[PDB]
């Protein structure tokens, strides 16, 4: 039982290394597309006051 | 993204778990080297008593 418990103790509480690893990954990118969409989105108000001097 | 850098607490996390992690690893290369799974007061305190005893 002390062998199955601990088996038990793992996919409950234990993570994985696998899928975990590729979802940090994918935030990781996803948080630099978010970094740098707004880079180009603060020039857009300026070119748009640009019409006029 | 949020921005920030005055205070990072990923860094303050992992190093809460670094800490802990290789203190009982620090327990540890030394009941290898001295052969005793008891050595000091702090780990079993009752376990201390009946081996000496014993």
């Amino acid at each position: 039982i002390n062998e199955n418990v601990n088996a038990s103790k793992s996919r409950i509480k234990d993570t994985d290394f696998a899928k975990e690893t590729t979802a940090l990954t994918k935030a990781q990118i996803l948080s630099q597309a978010s970094s740098s969409v707004l880079a180009q989105a603060k020039q857009a108000p300026n070119s748009a006051l640009a019409l006029l001097g | 993204m949020a921005v920030n850098v005055n205070t990072n607490v990923s860094a303050m996390t992992a190093q809460r778990y670094l800490t802990s992690a290789t203190n009982a690893q620090q327990s540890s290369m030394e009941r290898l080297s001295s052969g005793y799974k008891i050595n000091s007061a702090k780990d079993d305190a009752a376990g201390l008593q009946i081996s000496n005893r014993l």
